[PDB]
């Protein structure tokens, strides 16, 4: 399941 | 959801002071708490992020502190640049708001000066009849307006609106607006807004009769 | 300099939808992921949406959820929010707002950069100008005192208007209110002066009422 604070920028 | 409050909601303060604005968290959100600074009609603008950690370029007179669930930002020392509505943002699952916390200058407490309009002959000639209340240059905002009709306390068909702190010497002032129809406004004769306030040693009252 | 530039807004009927739009310049739009958020007018921030940088995963606001969609073009550097279905109480100020760097390994969804915000209005009303009425100055007003007198700017669509009394010469003691949305759709606002109450007989009062939606221009003589 997935965290919707986990980082949603580009690595 | 994770609810957000802040503590207190409104905080008059001067220049110079210390300012420490509270925020809670119902549930426990480790250090993802952000702040904001907004003023009316702009956007907002973040001050703080990770609870404690200054954004670049913010004043340094910004800090927070806190953890958990109890967190603060504090304003060592108020500048006329801060009187704003002050935020905080939790970012530890999903994204919720404070409701708010404004900064106001504080003042000595003022009297209101209470006038009553009747309703103007060119307004009447068109079947609605609108009675205003003026309460100018008071402080605190906290006021209560009641409309009598006939000695009829009236609920639920007035509005009200109030200003922003006046720029000069930092009072409010504040409208109330009663609305019946033609017809009902012709079947009474007296008409009164009853003002009470802290400046005031008793409820003032201000009337008139249609003739 | 990060810059952020909503557009889009304006006033919609209830149960039609609308896109909005946020032109991204300053960074790198298309390595960040980017969030909504709106403010109903007098009330706080309340979160929208989220999108990823790219685009593989979006989260909404349980309000707006099955309604709302957010997208991204990064050819492009533009954010999009599509409203479908829309509510009075979707009227607010629609904000964009970039995801803050954060430190390393951090929980993410702090704003670094807002856009200034476009306003959406729901609302049925149609464009209409005002009524301008006087509140005339008491006649048992005080002697040698003060008396209030304005102008009850009256059922109007959509906001702004604006007052000046005696074109722009007096604006000491004046207060004009924020409006109030009635009942009917429609807006009212009452902007009032204190004046000396001798210079009654003397000094004549006129507010001046703009409302450019309607193209209506309205001078009111206000006298006891």
């Amino acid at each position: 399941n997935a965290n919707p604070n986990a980082n949603p920028n580009a690595n | 959801d994770i609810q957000m409050t802040q503590s207190p909601s409104t905080l008059s303060a001067s220049v110079g002071d210390r300012v420490t604005i509270t925020c809670r968290a119902s549930q426990s959100i480790s250090s993802w708490l952000a702040w904001y600074q907004q003023k009316p009609g702009k956007a907002p603008k973040l001050l703080i992020y990770k609870a404690s950690n200054l954004e670049s370029g913010v004043p340094l007179r910004f800090s927070g502190s806190g953890s958990g669930t109890e967190f603060t930002l504090t304003i060592s020392s108020l500048q006329p640049d801060d009187f704003a509505t002050y935020y905080c943002q939790q970012y530890n699952n999903y994204w919720t708001f404070g409701q708010g916390t404004k900064v106001e200058i504080k003042r000595t407490v003022a009297a209101p000066s209470v006038f009553i309009f009747p309703p103007s002959d060119e307004q009447l000639k068109s079947g609605t009849a609108s009675v205003v209340c003026l309460l100018n240059n008071f402080y605190p905002r906290e006021a209560k307006v009641q409309w009598k009709v006939d000695n009829a306390l009236q609920s639920g068909n007035s509005q009200e609106s109030v200003t922003e702190q006046d720029s000069k010497d930092s009072t409010y002032s504040l409208s109330s607006t009663l609305t019946l129809s033609k017809a009902d406004y012709e079947k009474h004769k007296v008409y009164a807004c009853e003002v009470t306030h802290q400046g005031l040693s008793s409820p003032v009252t201000k009337s008139f009769n249609r003739g | 300099q990060v810059q952020l530039v909503e557009s889009g807004g304006g006033v919609v009927q209830p149960g039609t939808s609308l896109r909005l739009s946020c032109a991204a310049s300053g960074f790198t739009f298309s390595s960040y992921g980017m969030h909504w958020v709106r403010q109903a007018p007098g009330k706080g921030l309340e979160w929208v949406a989220i999108i990823w940088y790219d685009g593989s995963k979006k989260y909404y606001a349980d309000s707006v959820k099955g309604r709302f969609t957010i997208s991204r073009d990064n050819s492009r550097n533009t954010l999009y929010l599509q409203m479908n279905s829309l509510r009075a109480e979707d009227t607010a100020v629609y904000y964009c707002a970039k995801v803050g760097e954060g430190q390393v390994g951090d929980s993410s969804g702090y704003y670094d950069h807002w856009g200034q915000g476009t306003l959406v209005t729901v609302s049925s009303a149609s464009t209409k100008g005002p009524s301008v009425f006087p509140l005339a100055p008491s006649s048992k007003s005080t002697s040698g005192g003060t008396a209030a007198l304005g102008c009850l700017v009256k059922d109007y669509f959509p906001e702004p208007v604006t007052v000046s009394w005696n074109s722009g010469a007096l604006t000491s003691g004046v207060h004009t209110f924020p409006a109030v949305l009635q009942s009917s759709g429609l807006y009212s606002l009452s902007s009032v002066v204190t004046v000396p109450s001798s210079s009654l007989g003397t000094q004549t009062y006129i507010c001046n009422v703009n409302h450019k939606p309607s193209n209506t221009k309205v001078d009111k003589r206000v006298e006891p």
